[PDB]
């Protein structure tokens, strides 16, 4: 019936691909990276996801269990596969926080980023949330407090750490309480994202200006489309939305029946998640183009408006279409008026301002908050969104968390020792430690990090582990035999080549190419925030964040061949 | 200092200077700004003169429109104008007072031109947006608080429905 789609539907859509797409889609220049993740999607997708699924169906067993019946040598990958489910509960519960923030100031008429605040002579503004937009200003100051560097870092501040102990304890309160009603929550819980996205798009399309987002967004632009980051991170992306390498596909599919069809669930899942990231990009990019079309024209209302004073023209005699041969008319009279004020005179487009109007890991937020701004009824749109992605962020932390905890469940020896329910809240108590870290005044950086590199090598090397693992130690034809057997027609040749011949060796050439690209350059630098200028400027990565990314990678990739040694010494 | 600047005039220190962007603030339906319009702002100066010096230093002054003198006139509509005494040429009133008078009926000059603040420049006279009122203490501190509240609440009594069953 219908429920099977909808828990498909609340599978395959989570707060990953709703926020941490935009804001790849904006960094790497939009259809640059459009391009390469359905390219990604075909390739490394739906077989990825079809070969996990049949694992999990034909062993029966959890992931630990399951790595550990295809290979002792190898069963150390599935500690792998919670090490980084761990450092996700390090920091994704977080994002829950900011939402939660962000709700509690939604009972304001005077919403704190739809005015900025005074200068002091209660007779301007501030030259941060002058230069900066106010959802801008408001997101980097009045709700992160961001420090320039990320050499300088204050103390832990208290409000961020409330709001992330307030999402811990709702976590917990739905760990204790929901386990087998969902049945229920499936049918409001998968609609409602669906619908406040289609409410957004026509906010979006009915403002002026937004069709130039949706432009840029599907604009393939060749110079920028060759830069392997892109591949990477799109990689990366398609892997942590799907769930690949966390473990939880196999420990879903163990739950299901032997003869339940899997090819058609995988090819469902991946299409409605490729589907829901593309038009969460579509309405995001839309808003983001009507941002950078109303910095155009504020601009160049300003150079108009300084031109006329300073030049002394009539007020509706200068206008957009008609400046630079105004221009051109005035540096011909008498240019030394004109060369008086050339360095004043800015030089601002629509390209720059796409490329430039905002970006950072808050792009979904400060995009949101723009377009509710403009709403009628304000409050309740930014209620309405920031509740469902609340509720998106909780769903997605109650399947990292169940993943989680199902082998720390399974352990007879935890489980002797110490209650079942108690588990739950000690973890929750040290993951809630482990990210305070993010709620200082640096802890930004902290999390853009994590974002970036927590699970962007562990994923990439975990899938590729289980593909090697099942297309040749296990058997191609031995697997394929017993998915046979177990629910007939056999896959298809294209599946086996996919597992076989393409998704590994693709892995591998887009892991050396990041390589080679990070040894060339040697400068990954970090955005950090400017509010001289209001902007975002880049600067070099310091030696301890540098060490701390590498240590972080290094565990979840070595957490593998550890174990393996460790069962090669214990057999010999 | 040997030559002479064609700038510096005996009434530019007291001269308060004006810009009109009627354009901008009306966009279309906007009147053109010919004499008439001058002689109402020279007209909406001596009355704020006026209240100023009748409310204030409790003068009455008979100004009048021909006393608001006003040079530089541009196609900006960006002047400068300066208050003279009632019938004394040589006698200009400084300009901290006119800008006094000014920031007093400011709101006048703007209704009557209907602009606001931002079309109508006085180039000295920075207007004030108005202070921020603020929640009694916090609205976002209350609903957390009723938030956790209920959150601990819940928690607190399935975990003793738990530990009774079992
Ligand atoms: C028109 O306004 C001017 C001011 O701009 C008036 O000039 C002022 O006239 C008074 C009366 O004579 C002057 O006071 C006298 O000053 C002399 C200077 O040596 C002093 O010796 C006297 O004891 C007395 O204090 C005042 O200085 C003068 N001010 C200026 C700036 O010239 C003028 O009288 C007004 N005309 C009329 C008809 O009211
Ligand atoms: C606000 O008042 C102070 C008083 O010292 C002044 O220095 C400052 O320039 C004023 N702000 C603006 C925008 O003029
Ligand atoms: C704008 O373009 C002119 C044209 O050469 C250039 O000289 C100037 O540096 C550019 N930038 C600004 C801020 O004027
Ligand atoms: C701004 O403040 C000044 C004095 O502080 C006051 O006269 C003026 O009316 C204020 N403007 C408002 C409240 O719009």
């Amino acid at each position: 019936s219908l429920q099977f789609v909808f828990a498909c539907i609340s599978y395959a859509v989570g707060l990953g691909n709703v926020w941490r797409f935009p804001y790849l889609c904006q960094m790497y220049g939009g259809g640059s990276f459009l391009v390469p993740y359905i390219i990604m999607l075909i390739v490394e997708g739906m077989p990825l996801l079809y070969l996990e699924l049949a694992v999990g169906q034909r062993m029966r067993q959890g992931s630990i269990g399951a790595w550990r019946t295809i290979s002792p040598y190898l069963s150390g990958v599935g500690v792998a596969s919670v090490v980084v489910s761990f450092f996700l509960s390090m920091y994704y519960n977080v994002i829950n926080a900011w939402a939660f923030w962000y709700l509690f100031h939604s009972f304001q008429d005077p919403l704190p980023w739809s005015v900025c605040p005074l200068n002091g002579n209660h007779t301007g503004y501030d030259e941060e949330c002058e230069k900066a937009s106010s959802t801008q200003y408001f997101w980097y100051r009045k709700t992160l407090n961001i420090s320039p560097s990320l050499q300088e870092n204050g103390g832990v501040q208290w409000e961020p750490a409330l709001c992330l102990l307030l999402a811990w304890l709702v976590v917990y309160l739905c760990i204790l309480r929901g386990t087998e009603s969902t049945g229920k929550v499936v049918y409001f819980t998968a609609s409602l994202p669906y619908c406040v996205l289609i409410i957004y798009l026509i906010r979006g399309l009915t403002l002026h200006g937004a069709t130039n987002g949706l432009m840029y967004m599907f604009t393939p632009k060749i110079e920028q489309l060759a830069n392997p980051k892109a591949w990477i991170n799109a990689a990366t992306q398609i892997f942590f939305s799907l769930g690949l390498g966390f473990g939880s596909l196999i420990a879903f599919a163990s739950y299901n029946e032997p003869s339940n069809n899997c090819q058609k669930h995988a090819i469902i899942v991946s299409l409605i998640n490729s589907f829901t990231s593309i038009f969460a990009s579509i309405v995001t990019f839309s808003i983001y183009g009507f941002k950078a079309t109303f910095n155009y024209e504020n601009c160049l209302k300003k150079v108009s408006l300084l031109l006329t004073n300073t030049f002394d023209l009539e007020d509706g005699f200068l206008t957009a279409s008609n400046l630079e041969q105004v221009k051109g008319y005035l540096a011909s009279a008498y240019p030394s008026k004109y060369s008086e004020m050339f360095p004043q005179i800015k030089n601002c487009s629509l390209e720059s301002e796409l490329d430039t109007a905002v970006q950072g890991t808050g792009l979904a937020f400060i995009v949101y908050t723009e377009a509710i701004k403009n709403m009628e009824v304000s409050q309740l749109w930014s209620v309405l969104y920031f509740f469902m992605l609340l509720m998106l962020g909780i769903g997605s932390m109650l399947g990292n968390t169940a993943a989680i905890l199902t082998p720390l469940t399974d352990s007879k020896i935890i489980s002797s020792h110490l209650p079942k329910e108690a588990i739950s809240g000690l973890v929750c108590l040290v993951n809630c430690a482990i990210g305070m870290v993010f709620t200082m005044e640096a802890g930004n950086y902290w999390f853009d990090i994590f974002n970036d590199y927590a699970a962007t090598l562990s994923l990439l090397l975990i899938v590729l582990v289980e593909t090697i693992a099942v297309c040749y130690v296990y058997g191609l034809r031995r697997f394929e035999s017993d998915l046979k057997a177990m629910t007939g027609r056999a896959v298809s040749w294209y599946w086996k080549v996919m597992w076989a011949g393409v998704s590994p060796l693709l892995i591998v050439s887009l892991f050396v190419f990041y390589l080679s690209d990070y040894i060339l350059t040697g400068t990954l630098k970090y955005q950090a925030w400017d509010a001289s200028q209001g902007q975002l400027v880049t600067k070099d990565y310091p030696a301890y964040a540098l060490a701390v990314i590498g240590l972080l990678v290094a565990s979840s990739t070595m957490c593998i061949p550890l174990a393996a040694l460790g069962t090669f010494v214990q057999r010999r | 200092f040997v030559g002479w600047s064609t700038d510096w005039s005996p009434y530019a220190d007291q001269s308060i200077k004006v810009r009109i962007s009627l354009k901008s603030a009306l966009g279309d339906k906007a009147y053109e700004w010919n004499d008439n319009e001058m002689y109402l702002f020279r007209s909406s100066v001596a009355y704020a003169m006026r209240q100023y010096f009748l409310k204030v230093k409790n003068q009455m002054i008979l100004f009048g429109e021909e006393d608001v003198r006003v040079a530089n006139l541009k196609p900006r509509i960006s002047f400068n104008f300066f208050v003279t005494a009632p019938k004394n040429v040589s006698d200009i009133i400084p300009r901290t007072e006119v800008e006094k008078a000014i920031r007093m009926s400011r709101s006048r000059i703007n209704d009557a031109f209907r602009l606001n603040d931002n079309s109508l420049e006085f180039l000295g006279i920075q207007p004030t947006l108005g202070p921020p009122n603020q929640p009694p203490v916090s609205i976002w501190l209350i609903v957390f608080g009723v938030v956790m509240g209920v959150i601990v609440v819940g928690i607190v009594i399935l975990i003793f429905t738990g530990i009774r069953d079992r």
